[PDB]
């Protein structure tokens, strides 16, 4: 029968690995780099887009940043399409919350959903899993600014600041040495643009080969504003930082 | 309305001795006011030396005694030929009695 | 070879490995032997204790008051398959007040049987049978193969080395086919054809399984002192 | 019997690649060559419509394809994929658009849902991927005039111009060097025309080539009068007659 | 749906994706049980190879079941997560129709006949975790601890641990652990658990977490000063 | 080697289980054509009875799908039938469902997606057959629509298929070129049938007796084969030409 | 089952609920608790078919349950209230609908408020200072009009219960055998064991 | 390679090999035949007698479908009975929509687009068997074989398993010698003669002749088993042409 | 790999003798049939000596007239004891009556061959089941995950089986009391044991007609235990 042409996507290796996981996570390794960074004041998120040409229209575009509410949003790494399944997903998740209990979802809450369903995707069906790694940039009234990234694996974890996609282990080690506990937005948005600066496989940095958002409470009293940076935003936020 | 039930009349009694027991029941069968037969037996042998009547709309009483006597069938069938005792015949109607609660047999049994 | 993972496919030659394995699992069963008559049907089945300690075995189940068989190969799957002929056998009853006629109850069999062998992840039944019963056209012994094939017969051996049995009836033939009227002369005859297969053991009185069903003669099992008599 | 196939015949291999994506692209690759160029005031798709044998009417073989009246399509790669998705596309934008809110669903939006269809065939049981890439142009009021790729993996990219399949590099080069902010349509289709010339190796005419845009409503296109709200599609097919005016001009 | 029998039995009698499994359990972050007169204490590893976390938000490594019991593992962290939603929904479903909450033993049984239930199913692998599932039965003051592991079996330990380097933890409880005299208060309990860690972790910094349970649903986690005080203390009495 | 046995990719983005059906084809080894006149639509196909004991009435690859489509295949006959049978269903459903009678060009859309389905579809095979539809329709005039195993379909002036097609498709190629038209500008369906059976006979360079073809035509609101006697009548009006 | 009250005050909700359960023409029980727990600082009373409310009671107790310990977090009254509002709805159109009235009164730690909900079988939510379901109202919101007020303490709460038990002892036609007094606050539920 | 391992696999040459091998299967059995004749159809057997411990006349290999329908196969015997019960279950439901038994063209595709149906998918097996059937309907008489390809046609006569060569060749002469028609009675005693020349290539054991018909005239359009002294008769004449 | 139902050439099922390997590896378990009763007798077999040993539960009451003992993958026995005890229960409610040892055997033997691509593969557990009725008495069953069930008056299974039931060969003859049967169970189970037989990592049981189905405490088996090193040094 059919069982000669089964990958068999769900097993384990002799080691105690999941080999699709483990490809995947490979896959997402080549992905334009991710950045989020969170400040006691807000959240920076900045991400690097694939290898960009000149004729790409930049200003209607949407590849690594997503709006899953008005409180929470993600920076990805990976197969885009993957992550546009996951990404309504997670948004009516958001909403279903919100009609039962009246109130904005938790961010982690959220975060463990969608988790969740990946999960699902390691242990049964016999599918390949979703080539997708997270950053999660959100705010709630319980923690305030989170951080969380999750994985093909399912696994979840929160973060002060961390990376997804191309060379994490360099833009790791960066973060871990500039950043500080106390650290205003202002200062994270250029920790954020100076280490992929340096981790980048391109040439330069330019205004057309990035997106860029932030979480602040900076609109007015108790509330909170996402800000997806338009193109000539990222320019001036670049050369301010004297990056160009 | 298709009205699902009837009744055949008839009547049937059942007295038990010291080592024995009696199951008798009239031989007619009815519809209103007229007679189907006069000869249609309602006690049966069922083996196991059970003797059966499910008195009251025929089509049932049929139904029944045809289930029970496939119960016993059966029950030899699983249980390496044992004996059906009589306490275990009651139990075993009971439960073909009410698993018909929601549209039941409407008979009265006597074994 | 390359052609024996599972029953759904065929080999360059046209076999079908699977079931010739199938098949294989019978061969190793202990040898039973069905014969008849005019009047009576009598299935003799040498049974298989696991060690000194242990039961032999049954290998003959009744199905319905007149019909019944033995086995030789995988119990369970003739657990399956009496059980499935002993609703057939029901259903024919309660429904046509009819007894069920020895040759459905064979090509009812075969259907079921073939029905493991066409498809992809089942596998064909490891077990053999030899079905006996009276019915409206008298005594009839059948031979079912989990290939689905079904055979009637005068009499008939399966198991390991039924051969013997199988020779000594085919020569013994023109003999117990007229036995008709005389219950033990037919179980005797059927002792004797079971005896050609046996080899460094001799039937004892836990060993032994005979059946008999035939006309004036509901389908019964003798086991224990009921068959010390034909020792 | 049916499908026992409902595992993935899409996985990751060791170096982290999805192997029938990257195959399904070579495909693509092989594909006959299509464009899409965005004026400002108007979009334009084209390709070649290279024949079987001249004994096949060519006009009976659509490779534009209007799938709401302001949106059109144009593909390289395998066409029996193209035209089953053509099928979807035009469903979808009923059944999970226009049958809720009334109107046709704008482009990113429609495109959108082309793209998780094919997405699922990279994921789903017992599939293979499309063997195609689209290009999309389209116009709704809130987005104006644009132009998506859709890649076999279910991504899609906004464009001012591209090309895809066959000789999609070199095209792409000759677009980068002719396209400004300021192009007006009549611009663009001749610079289309131009493009479309290096990569077709026999004739070039109008039955060779087949070409669509997205431009102002054609009322003349509508089939009714007396509801000044609608003014008829912004999807317009060129005619053979349209296309050889212009190769004279060229 | 997906068939495939993914657990199966090889020649020599073996069920290789039950013992992968165990693999994924050996590779997990250690954790370790230990039972005193009067309460349990759950020690979890903590791998330092990730700084920049954040420890508010992170998913903790020891999870109550009810307010009675907790459930700590090694292994995968997603597949842990599914356990524990299981063991969460079928500890309310316990109270609502015996009117009663879970005993310790019947939990653990609950959640080893899931994973069993994994080992023998068409479509699905067996989950990678073992499990350490501690607390008091209602209106008992006998302290319980128990071990799950990804083939279905469970059973009872005076202290056990699971995970990497879980065979020299378990060597240290072994000679460590007086069944005739269990940790006769919290404090000591505490101790002898944090020792065991520090046989296999690093510098006991943010590498270790405690959580203790007692009778009548009273459980509390330790902060790192807390357990920085015994790590200081242990280390002092060492130097001999 | 597993990406030829089901229609899955190779690394160079072909379908070999679809070209192997394409193979299978040709496996009957007989050669089909169709032309269209004025007010018909004619199909042509080589008929080969090799046995003596066959019964000759029944060995045919022409089936009338509809009243008014006509449908000739090229490969086996078992997947034949196949395909002819659901194309009936459709077409009948088709003309239940929307009130009018399906179009040529509309059956030859629905096979050729259906035929898509199995070059996506794993469990699936493709058909080893190249489907020939013909009428005249009602709406297009003669029409001829052809689908194969990886679900292309086009429209016609004139086709041929089977091992010979190349030979008579530059035939018909030819006469074309020359005629400056898309059609057989002829008056009679006989005429446009005789034209059909001679370029046949010129492109195979072989001769025809009446059990050596099988002739289907689609006129105005039916479709027709025609039976050996009516081949004859057409067979002895080519040879007094 | 029958009558149910509650009063929000400056700093608390009270829950007043009848302890009579009547079957046919005999009281079987003269104190019967119609009242769940949901959370430390939120309680939920309820009336209505017989069997119904205790189910539908302790169904969403177990689901509230649930919740707190898989977050280890109290959830609001209001989005406990929005939880039992839809559920109720979906149950209308079940095709045998829970036949149950519900009020809910909570202490919300994070504003700092009393909060009381009435919310019946159909899924019609209200927050309000004073409730009633059933025939109770036809008596008590009237009086309660006239002598509530916003700023009330705890003990002029019971004070203004008092005189609504009153009322009902004097004009209702039925026996429904006193009532069980309940306060949520800040420090969470408790039982006034005298009234 | 390995195309021969998997059904409905199109192997390089454009072949199924499965559906080859399961010809193999069919090419084992042992022969059967059928002869069109006048105004019906006749259906002959061999059937291999392994032992004396058979009862004669009592293992029936000849199928009925329907009351007009007579039905043969060589190869798989359980295949065969398998085929059949589908046919039954499909001139059941023809007669339960439109009244008339059903037509043995329209009863031939039936089984055909069945068998196909086995070809079409890697999850079953093809039938191991070449079925020849037949019968007479409202228009005359009908001779079909269908192979496990699902291939079948119409008929003068047919013959397939071990000695299909030879009965070819034995009906080949017949078709040439009586192109006027044979008749029922004739086609019956024919049949004998050439399962008794065709049983030469499975002549180790010894075998029973078994025969059906149907004839518009001789049966009433209804399948019917030859027994008793038309049987004898046959049997006889057949003996008589071997010597 | 191949179907998880196929035969082997030699007409075997693949996956039903693998299971049998298992099994092999399992503790050890014994049981004896005596007029007086049947007793049943397992190594608990402890990993470490930090487990509990009195949480191993390789012994189980499936009713109060039948008990059963397991050896292999015991995880793999629990729903099979869980369907045990359901139909005896069932047959209970059904003929208020006892359900007979022999039917009760089958009911279980009857799930072990439902599995392929019902359940993923066979069971890893051999199980010994003892009871009694009033028709043919005390009786011991060993189920096997083939499906097959055998009578036996004596049984050992697990990795000690071979040489225990040479063992059991000898010394069962049909006249054992029940006294002299737990004693041989200790007996052989002292042999083949890789640890030192105490009363710790063994357990013992039996069931009669008169009290049904017991497990014996610590306690009473720590004095059999004793009993028998005093037997044993007397000759």
């Amino acid at each position: 029968g059919s069982r000669r042409y089964d990958s068999r996507t769900t097993i384990f290796s002799p080691e105690g690995r999941l080999y699709q996981v483990e490809y995947a996570l490979e896959s997402i390794s080549h992905a334009g780099t991710a950045i989020g960074i969170m400040a006691s004041d807000g959240i920076v998120l900045a991400a690097e887009r694939k290898v960009t040409s000149t004729l790409l229209e930049q200003d209607t575009s949407t590849e690594k940043l997503y709006k899953l509410n008005d409180k929470i949003a993600v920076a990805v790494a990976g197969l885009t399409a993957d992550a546009e399944i996951l990404i309504n997903t997670a948004r009516i998740h958001a909403q279903n919350y919100l009609k039962t209990y009246n109130e904005d979802i938790p961010v982690e809450i959220l975060v463990r959903r969608l988790s969740d369903i990946k999960q699902g995707y390691t242990q049964h069906g016999g599918l390949r899993p979703f080539g997708v790694s997270f950053i999660y940039a959100g705010y709630d009234d319980r923690y305030g600014y989170q951080l969380y990234t999750s994985n093909p694996s399912g696994n979840y974890t929160g973060w002060k600041a961390i990376s997804v996609g191309a060379n994490t282990s360099a833009a790791q080690t960066l973060l871990q040495m500039d950043y500080k506990d106390d650290m205003k937005v202002d200062d994270a948005i250029e920790l954020a643009l100076k280490t992929l600066s340096k981790t980048t496989d391109s040439s330069a940095l330019t205004y057309d080969r990035l997106e860029f958002a932030t979480i602040r409470k900076g609109a007015n009293d108790g509330e909170v504003y996402q800000k997806i940076f338009k193109p000539q935003e990222i320019k001036d936020i670049l050369v301010k930082t004297g990056i160009t | 309305q298709f009205n699902p039930y009837g009744d055949n009349g008839g009547t049937i009694l059942g007295i038990a001795g010291e080592d024995f027991a009696v199951l008798a029941g009239d031989t007619r069968n009815i519809t209103d006011y007229s007679i189907n037969s006069r000869y249609e037996p309602k006690v049966f042998d069922c083996g196991d030396n059970i003797v059966m009547s499910a008195n009251g709309f025929a089509a049932d009483g049929d139904a029944l005694v045809k289930r029970f006597k496939n119960s016993v069938k059966w029950y030899h069938f699983d249980h390496n030929d044992k004996k059906l005792s009589i306490n275990s015949a009651a139990r075993n109607i009971q439960h073909l009695l009410y698993g018909k609660r929601f549209f039941p047999y409407y008979v009265h049994t006597i074994i | 070879n390359n052609y024996d993972g599972d029953t759904v496919t065929f080999s360059p030659t046209g076999r079908l490995f699977q079931v010739e394995y199938a098949l294989e699992a019978i061969k190793q069963g202990s040898v039973t032997v069905g014969l008849r008559s005019n009047t009576h049907a009598v299935l003799v089945a040498l049974k298989r204790n696991a060690d000194e300690l242990s039961s032999y075995q049954k290998k003959i189940i009744k199905c319905d008051e007149h019909m019944g068989l033995s086995l030789a190969g995988l119990a369970p799957d003739a657990r399956v398959l009496s059980n499935y002929l002993r609703q057939q056998c029901n259903y024919s009853s309660l429904v046509f007040n009819r007894k069920l006629a020895v040759e459905r109850a064979g090509h009812l069999l075969c259907d079921k049987a073939q029905k493991n062998t066409q498809s992809y992840g089942g596998r064909p039944y490891g077990v053999g049978l030899l079905i006996i019963g009276y019915d409206k056209s008298g005594a009839h012994l059948l031979e079912f193969q989990p290939s689905g094939n079904v055979t009637e017969l005068y009499g008939t051996a399966i198991g390991a080395r039924s051969q013997g049995a199988k020779t000594y009836l085919e020569r013994t033939l023109d003999t117990f086919i007229k036995i008709d009227g005389n219950p033990d002369e037919l179980i005797k005859a059927g002792v004797e054809a079971i005896s050609q297969s046996l080899r460094d053991e001799s039937l004892t009185v836990d060993n032994l399984s005979i059946a008999i069903v035939g006309k004036d003669t509901p389908f019964t099992i003798y086991d224990g002192e009921a068959v010390a008599k034909y020792i | 019997m049916t499908d026992r196939y409902s595992f993935s015949l899409t996985t990751f291999s060791p170096s982290g690649k999805l192997g029938q994506i990257d195959y399904a692209l070579t495909a693509v690759k092989q594909g006959v060559t299509s464009l899409g160029i965005k004026a400002t005031n108007g979009v334009v798709i084209a390709t070649e419509k290279k024949s079987s044998s001249p004994l096949a009417m060519s006009e009976t073989l659509s490779k534009v394809s209007l799938l709401t009246p302001d949106i059109g399509a144009v593909y390289s790669g395998m066409g029996p994929d193209y035209r089953v998705l053509v099928d979807k596309s035009r469903k979808v934008a009923h059944t999970s658009y226009k049958r809720i809110y009334g109107e046709y669903p704008p482009t990113k939006l429609l495109v959108s849902e082309v793209a998780k269809i094919m997405q699922e065939a990279t994921q789903s049981g017992g599939v293979r991927p499309f063997g195609v890439s689209l290009l999309i142009a389209g116009h709704d009021e809130f987005n104006g005039f644009s132009l998506y790729q859709v890649d076999p993996s279910g991504s899609y990219f906004p464009w001012k111009a591209t090309a895809i399949g066959k000789g999609s590099v070199a095209a792409k080069t000759f677009l980068e060097k002719r396209w400004n902010d300021e192009l007006e349509l009549e611009d663009a289709i001749h610079i289309a025309l131009l493009t479309l010339k290096e990569s077709v190796e026999g004739e070039f005419n109008g039955d060779t080539i087949e070409l669509a845009i997205i431009g102002d409503e054609n009322p003349d296109l509508l089939g009714y009068t007396g509801i000044p709200t609608d003014k008829g599609p912004r999807f317009r097919k060129l005619t053979s007659q349209e296309i050889n005016d212009r190769l004279e001009a060229l | 749906g997906y068939d495939r029998a993914l657990s199966i039995f090889s020649p020599d009698g073996h069920i290789f994706q039950v013992e992968y499994a165990l693999e994924a359990v050996k590779r997990g972050t250690c954790a370790v049980g230990v039972k005193g007169k009067n309460c349990v204490v759950l020690g979890c590893e903590r791998r330092s190879t990730l700084k920049l976390q954040d420890t508010r938000i992170t998913p903790s490594k020891v999870s109550k079941i009810d307010s009675h019991v907790v459930l700590s593992f090694s292994g995968l962290n997603a597949d842990s997560r599914i356990l524990i939603e299981k063991a969460r929904v079928e500890a309310q479903s316990h109270r609502l129709t015996l009117e009663d909450p879970v005993t310790v033993e019947y939990l653990t049984r609950y959640v080893a006949g899931v994973q069993q239930r994994y080992t023998q199913s068409g479509g699905v692998r067996p989950f990678g975790v073992s499990t350490l599932i501690a607390g008091f039965d209602p209106r008992d003051d006998e302290p319980k601890l128990y071990q799950t592991e990804p083939s279905g079996i469970y059973s009872s330990w005076s202290a056990q641990t699971i995970g990497r380097n879980s065979k020299t933890v378990r060597e240290f409880l072994e000679k460590n652990y007086d069944r005739k005299e269990p940790p006769a208060t919290v404090e000591e309990c505490v101790k002898l658990t944090v020792r065991s860690l520090l046989e296999v972790v690093q510098t006991g910094a943010k590498n270790i977490e405690i959580t203790v349970v007692k009778p009548d649903s009273d459980i509390v986690a330790l902060s790192s000063e807390e357990i920085n005080q015994y790590v200081t203390q242990i280390e002092q009495e060492k130097q001999e | 080697g597993y990406d030829r046995h089901i229609t899955i990719f190779s690394p160079e983005g072909r379908l070999y289980q679809v070209e192997y059906a394409f193979k299978a084809t040709n496996q009957t080894n007989i050669n089909s054509l169709a032309v269209r006149g004025k007010d018909c639509t004619v199909v042509i196909s080589q008929k080969k009875v090799p046995d003596k004991l066959l019964d000759p009435t029944t060995v045919s690859y022409i089936f009338c799908i509809s009243r008014t489509i006509g449908m000739v295949v090229n490969g086996p006959i078992p997947d034949a039938r196949n395909a002819a049978l659901r194309a009936k269903a459709e077409a009948a459903e088709f003309r239940y469902k929307y009130g009018y009678d399906m179009p040529c060009d509309v059956l030859a859309k629905r096979m050729a997606n259906l035929s898509q389905i199995y070059t996506q579809r794993a469990y699936m095979r493709p058909l080893g057959v190249i489907l020939t539809f013909v009428s005249v329709d009602e709406e297009l005039g003669p029409s001829i629509y052809k689908t194969d195993p990886a679900g292309y379909y086009v429209g016609y002036k004139a086709t041929a298929t089977g091992p010979k097609q190349q030979e008579i498709t530059t035939n018909l190629e030819n006469h074309f070129k020359k005629s400056k038209i898309d059609h057989i500008n002829e008056e009679s369906w006989e005429k446009v049938v005789e034209f059909a059976i001679t370029h046949m006979i010129d492109a195979l360079g072989t001769e025809f007796s009446k059990n050596d073809l099988e002739v289907g035509v689609a006129t105005k609101d039916k479709f027709f084969t025609l039976s050996a006697e009516n081949i004859e009548e057409r067979l002895v009006a080519i040879a007094e030409q | 089952m029958d009558i149910i009250l509650g009063i929000r005050v400056q700093d608390s909700v009270i829950l007043a609920s009848s302890k009579a359960v009547t079957r046919g023409i005999s009281v079987l029980k003269d104190s019967d608790d119609k009242t769940r727990q949901l959370s430390p600082h939120t309680l939920m009373s309820f009336a209505g078919e017989a069997g119904d409310t205790v189910q539908f009671a302790e169904y969403i107790q177990a689901n509230i349950q649930l919740y707190s310990i898989r977050e280890d977090y109290e959830l609001s009254p209001q989005a406990v209230s929005s939880f039992v509002r839809q559920e109720l709805a979906k149950s209308i159109r079940s095709r045998r609908p829970y036949q149950v009235n519900v009020l809910i009164g909570g202490y919300d730690k994070k504003k700092n408020k009393p909060e009381l909900y009435q919310i019946d079988y159909l899924g019609t939510k209200v927050e309000l200072p004073y409730g009633a379901h059933g025939y109770s109202g036809f008596y008590t919101f009237s009086l309660l009009d006239h002598h509530y007020r916003p700023d009330m303490t705890t003990e002029e709460g019971l004070d203004l219960l008092k005189l609504c038990v009153q009322e009902l002892e004097k004009r209702m036609p039925m026996d429904f055998k006193g009532v069980i007094v309940k306060i949520v606050d800040k420090d969470g539920i408790r039982q006034v064991d005298d009234f | 390679t390995g195309y021969d391992l998997s059904n409905s696999v199109f192997s390089p040459d454009g072949r199924n090999f499965q559906v080859e091998y399961a010809v193999k299967a069919v090419e084992n059995g042992t022969t059967s035949i059928g002869i069109k004749c006048n105004d019906g159809v006749v259906f002959a057997v061999e059937k291999l007698i392994t032992s004396k411990l058979l009862v004669p006349q009592k293992n029936v290999k000849i199928q009925v479908v329907d009351r007009h329908i007579g039905c043969v196969y060589s190869g798989l015997i359980p295949d065969g009975r398998h085929l059949v019960n589908r046919g039954r279950e499909e001139a059941a439901s023809f007669k339960k929509l439109y009244k008339t038994p059903i037509p043995i063209p329209a009863f031939a595709d039936r089984l055909g687009q069945y068998v196909q149906a086995h070809t079409l998918y890697n999850s079953v097996r093809p039938f191991g068997v070449s079925t020849i059937f037949g019968g007479v309907d409202k228009n005359g008489a009908h001779l079909y074989m269908l192979e496990p390809s699902g291939s079948y046609w119409g008929y003068k006569g047919a013959a397939t398993g071990k000695g299909r060569q030879s009965a070819k060749a034995e009906l080949e002469k017949l078709v040439d010698h009586h192109p006027e028609g044979l008749s029922a009675r004739e086609a019956v005693k024919q049949a004998a003669k050439i399962i008794y020349l065709a049983h030469e290539d499975n002549k180790e054991k010894d075998f029973e002749l078994e025969i059906s018909w149907c004839s518009l005239s001789e049966t009433n359009g209804l399948h019917k088993f030859v027994k008793g002294d038309l049987l004898q008769e046959a049997i006889d004449f057949a003996q008589k042409e071997i010597n | 790999d191949r179907g998880v139902s196929t035969f082997s050439p030699e007409g075997r099922l693949f996956q039903v003798e693998y299971s049998l390997e298992a099994i092999k590896l399992g503790s050890t378990a014994i049981g004896i049939a005596t007029k007086e009763g049947v007793v049943l007798g397992v190594e608990k077999r402890a990993t470490s000596p930090l487990l509990e040993s009195d949480s191993i539960e390789k012994i189980v009451e499936i009713d109060r007239h039948i008990g059963c003992a397991m050896s292999g993958l015991t995880a793999d026995a629990r729903s099979m004891i869980e369907h045990a005890r359901t139909a005896a229960v069932t047959h209970n409610l059904y003929y208020d009556e006892d359900i007979n040892v022999e039917s009760l055997t089958q009911s279980v033997c009857d799930l072990a061959l439902r599995f392929g691509e019902l359940m993923s593969r066979p069971f890893g557990v051999a199980l010994l089941i003892a009871g009694h009725d009033a028709d043919d008495g005390y009786q011991l069953f060993h189920a096997e995950p083939s499906g097959t069930f055998y009578r036996y008056n004596a049984k050992a299974i697990g990795s000690g089986s071979e040489g225990a039931q040479a063992e059991l060969l000898n010394e069962w003859h049909s006249s054992l009391t029940l006294k002299e049967a737990e004693l041989l169970v200790l007996k052989i189970l002292k042999q083949v044991m890789e640890e030192k037989l105490d009363e710790n990592n063994a357990q013992l049981s039996c069931i009669t007609k008169q009290d049904g189905f017991k497990i014996y405490d610590n306690e009473k088996t720590a004095e059999l235990i004793k009993e028998l090193k005093e037997k044993e040094a007397a000759e």
